[PDB]
């Protein structure tokens, strides 16, 4: 993961914005990925939220 | 709006970078379609310059205009002061990430 | 007992240690109420400007945490050759070449170091473009001809950072008012071909003056392009236009910022459509090729270094100070020193010097043994001849 | 033993001023045509020149020949010269400055301790005339002798940009020369220009008066012009190019005004401080010489 | 200007901007200009810097065009000493009787004086009283509504009767 730049995640005052990045920042699957970028052209029939 | 230009800007920030096309190859397949005018925005046109990206350029206004919110952003506690000293470093991160 | 020690002998070596080639910097005016670091930083045009100063993260192997309890040491259990109750130890004075020669070992290691990403640079100077439009205003209008036009947002992606670089006056809003002499004077006060629209609707002489000049107007959008001129011709049309690209060597032409030769331009008019991460490649390729061992100390200084990462984008970098509140400064004859005015692609001057040669060198007809297209014709080959 | 004509070394084919430009070897004057200018509100106003130090600096005992043509034209022309004063050697010109000194000023440049064979050189009493005045090059850097190197580059603007008019009046507005150009226009010319043999001008310049001297003067104006040239883009801000539809025009803000600087650029030659003193000191005697 | 012998050290008190911000640069333009009319009330000293520099920018904001080309002028030559005739001549009887005495070298002297109107410029305290008069030689036509901001009870109050 090319999350953080190098030192600021083991950095003492960045554990807030680092917790926070971590808090987002979902681990990567291929067909998640690919359902993102499916839907952009699917059609969308029940309304998403 | 006349108070609110920030707001304005930070919301300029959302507006879509690719263009409208136009489903030519699905209208002359006579594919079914049911719009009047089939048509699909692509997110992003192709780099069509020899250096220069403009969607890396678009995130680089993007987080610029990020990164100096923060920069105005008031805080109260020490710890909010280190984190958004360190927001910005990180945004510096994702600018290079992008382009 | 040890006051003498240190103002009467410590502050020599302060004296001295000031004036190592590498303690470059100001530290302190002495002044504890009103002493702010001068604060510079790396910009570049197109990506972030990075801080020669900031909390980083990086401890450097935990130097930066200040431990104040050393002072017990210092008074209450540390010798000093001064100090004799009385001995009188002779006092050492240590040779000027160890440190000299470790500096210098420095320097040279950090130029080695940079030469490749700052050479390619020098060439990519002129290649960050823009997109613009071009629409015609006469009957028989090439497709390059017309009156130049670029969206405020390119405008302030590229060419504005650079004017501020280049230390000129912002071109003028023309208003519908603005005469061809205005026009005039602002490119000649910006050396660019630029000048921002602002309200409609621009005449004709200054049509004519910015389509003749080749001079780049700005629309804040092209919501509807033509109502914005007076056209009497009724040849422009919200339709009738050509976008293209436009290098920023095509608009800026500074010596020191914006390497314009012919030579690099037909270079990179040879080159491939090129990401970053392929310009990055061609430098740690460049750096392969020319990789010459440094000496014991700049091992051991290029391993302390760690890995050099080089995320900073130096692209038309230039060295500038910031304002405490964030912003960037430009350059300040009366207070920036002379040597941040230009980066010069961070070369050498002999490196420009040689560099104009091999320029001669590079587009000499007799090199340019490459070929363009061949012509297929079945024909008997009685007495060939290459040409 | 070279003979001054009635007209000055300068009326010789041989000592002829032209920088390369178009593919040609053009006179100076040809390329002051393609000068331009853009007049800004700032104004110029040409102060008095002081007059030059009557002392002359010692030529010390020096065995060897210098090469002081070389000497003077890199110091005001030459793209790498620094630090021109240290080495000082334009002392040595006061060795020719006495009568009936054994030293001799060939056509090379160099000051010979004695004359010499096969080495053509300028007639004494001419060089005598001109040493008396340009040995004190060799005090351009003695605190007691410095020339000011700010007021005095008003009259290089003058006698370059000015207008015959403004030349009058003694004051113009600070101009922005410029001329299409190509590329590294100003480093050929500072080297085209460097080349020249200078002496001959100065020289004439030195021995020469009335009717010989003025006709001198307006057969030689745009020679001077053209020094003044190089070393007003060595004093220069900054120096742009413009596009001008398919054509690039070189720009150097500001003549007239010297912004002492002294960072080297790519666009042309740079003074280091020992070299604005010296030609500070130059333009002092130049001037001084030109007015009279 | 008033004729009075002066005993002072030097002709011109003003510094000379070697090297500066573009503040001081400006207040040096401003300096030179001598706007303002001869007045004898004290001043609070304590803020004048604040004072000279919004006198700077409004006589820039209010003068025409060749005044304010002059003042910028004054502002971008700033290592130049501008000064009067009479400054200069003065200058001159004092290098006459000390030809040793050092005067700063770069000076610029006004053929002319500007004409700029003079600024009355009391920093004391006191409300001024105008009394308008009906009529003037500028010549107003449709000038735009101006609005009064509301005051503070702080700044002044409105009692029914004296």
């Amino acid at each position: 993961k090319r999350y953080f730049p190098e030192n600021l995640e083991q950095n003492q005052s960045a554990a807030r914005l680092v917790s926070a990045v971590k808090a987002r920042a979902s681990e990567a699957d291929i067909s998640s990925i690919h359902l993102a970028i499916a839907r952009e052209v699917s059609p969308m029939f029940n309304v998403h939220e | 709006l006349a108070g609110a230009n920030t707001i304005i800007a930070i919301m300029r920030l959302f507006t879509p970078q690719g263009f409208l096309r136009t489903d030519d190859l699905a209208i002359a397949a006579n594919f079914p379609r049911a719009s009047r005018n089939p048509q699909t925005y692509i997110p992003y046109t192709n780099q069509r310059g020899t250096v220069t990206n403009e969607f890396a350029s678009r995130f680089r206004t993007i987080v610029a205009t990020l990164a100096n919110v923060v920069n105005e952003r008031a805080v109260q506690d020490d710890m909010q002061k280190a984190t958004r000293s360190c927001t910005k470093q990180w945004l510096r991160h994702l600018e290079t990430q992008f382009d | 007992n040890i006051a003498v020690a240190h103002t009467d002998h410590l502050s020599v070596v302060y004296a001295t240690m000031s004036n190592f080639m590498l303690n470059f910097t100001n530290n302190f005016s002495g002044n504890h109420a009103t002493f702010k670091p001068d604060q510079y930083v790396i910009t570049s045009p197109e990506g972030s400007y990075k801080p020669i100063i900031e909390r980083q993260g990086e401890t450097v192997d935990g130097l930066t945490i200040i431990d104040t309890s050393i002072v017990w040491p210092i008074l209450c259990q540390c010798t000093y050759p001064l100090v004799r109750q009385s001995i009188m130890e002779e006092i050492v004075y240590p040779d000027p070449s160890t440190t000299l020669s470790q500096s210098l070992s420095v320097a040279q290691v950090l130029s080695k170091l940079t030469l490749p990403d700052a050479f390619i640079n020098m060439i990519l100077s002129g290649g960050d473009s823009v997109v613009m439009r071009t629409y015609q205003t006469e009957a028989d209008d090439d497709l390059d001809e017309g009156i130049r036009m670029t969206t405020y947002d390119q405008y302030l992606s590229h060419i504005r950072e650079r004017l501020h670089i280049t230390n000129v006056p912002d071109p003028i809003y023309i208003t519908g008012a603005s005469t061809p002499d205005q026009i005039a004077a602002s490119v000649q006060a910006t050396h660019v071909a630029v000048v921002l629209y602002q309200s409609g609707v621009i005449n004709g002489p200054a049509s004519t003056y910015l389509r003749e000049n080749e001079v780049l107007v700005v629309m804040p959008d092209y919501y509807d392009v033509v109502s914005r001129f007076a056209n009497a011709n009724l040849q422009m049309n919200n339709n009738r236009y050509h976008e293209s690209v436009l290098e920023i060597a095509d608009i800026f032409d500074q010596a020191d910022f914006i390497q314009t030769s012919d030579a690099v331009r037909q270079l990179r008019a040879l080159m491939p459509t090129l990401s970053t991460s392929q310009i990055r490649h061609a430098i740690e390729r460049i750096a392969q090729i020319t990789d010459v061992d440094s000496t014991d100390y700049g091992k051991l200084t290029l391993r302390f270094l760690g890995t050099l990462t080089r995320s900073l984008k130096m692209q038309n970098a230039q060295i500038r100070r910031i304002r405490p509140d964030g912003t960037v400064l430009r350059y300040d004859d009366q207070i920036d020193i002379e040597a941040f005015r230009w980066s010069r692609y961070f070369l050498d001057e002999l490196q420009l010097r040689r560099l104009s040669v091999g320029l001669r060198l590079i587009t000499n007809p007799r090199i340019a043994r490459r070929f363009n297209g061949v012509r297929i014709m079945y024909l008997t080959d009685d007495d060939p001849d290459p040409d | 033993m070279l003979q001054q004509p009635t007209g000055g070394y300068t009326t010789l084919e041989q000592f002829a001023f032209t920088i390369r430009n178009d593919g040609t070897n053009a006179t100076p004057t040809q390329f002051l045509q393609l000068l331009s200018y853009e007049a800004t509100e700032n104004e110029l106003v040409k102060k008095t020149i002081p007059t030059p130090e009557t002392h002359l600096p010692s030529a010390r005992n020096v065995p060897g020949n210098v090469y002081i043509e070389d000497a003077i034209t890199q110091a005001l022309f030459g793209i790498s010269a620094q630090n021109v004063n240290a080495h000082g050697y334009f002392s040595r010109l006061s060795a020719l400055a006495l009568p009936n000194t054994s030293a001799r000023l060939g056509l090379d440049g160099v000051i010979y301790n004695s004359e010499t064979i096969n080495i053509p050189f300028y007639d004494p009493a001419a060089v005598a005339n001109f040493a008396a005045t340009y040995a004190k090059l060799g005090n351009a850097s003695t605190p007691r002798y410095r020339a000011d190197m700010i007021d005095i580059y008003a009259h290089v603007g003058l006698e370059l940009a000015g207008t015959d008019a403004e030349r009058a009046a003694g004051v113009m507005p600070v101009k922005r020369a410029k001329f299409d150009s190509w590329e590294g226009s100003l480093i050929s010319l500072s080297r085209d220009v460097v080349n020249w043999k200078i002496l001959a001008f100065l020289i004439d310049l030195c021995s020469l008066e009335g009717e010989a001297l003025r006709a001198f003067k307006t057969r030689n104006r745009d020679v001077f012009r053209m020094m003044l040239f190089i070393m007003s883009t060595a004093v220069a801000a900054n120096v742009v190019n413009r596009k001008v539809t398919k054509r690039v025009d070189r720009v150097l803000e500001y003549i007239g005004v010297n912004s002492m600087r002294t960072a080297g650029r790519t666009a042309t030659i740079t003074y280091d401080l020992s070299r604005h003193e010296f030609a500070a000191k130059f333009l002092q005697l130049t001037f001084t010489r030109w007015n009279a | 200007d008033k004729g009075a012998l002066v005993e002072a050290d030097r002709v011109i008190q003003r510094l000379i901007p070697l090297s500066s911000s573009t503040y001081v640069q400006r207040l040096a333009a401003i300096g030179a200009l001598y706007p303002n009319e001869f007045t004898e009330n004290v001043l609070d000293l304590s803020r004048l810097s604040t004072a000279l520099l919004q006198l700077s920018d409004t006589y820039y904001q209010h003068a025409n065009d060749q005044l304010r080309r002059l003042y910028r002028r004054m502002y971008n030559d700033s290592r130049t000493l501008y000064m009067t005739q009479r400054h200069q001549e003065l200058l001159l009887a004092q290098i006459t009787a000390d030809p040793n005495i050092l005067l700063y070298p770069y000076t610029y002297i006004f053929t002319t004086i500007p004409t700029s109107m003079n600024y009355i410029s009391n920093t004391g305290q006191g409300r001024i009283k105008h009394s308008l008069t009906v009529t003037g030689a500028t010549e107003h036509d449709t000038v735009a509504d101006i609005v009064l901001g509301q005051t503070g009870e702080d700044v002044i109050t409105i009692s029914m009767v004296e």
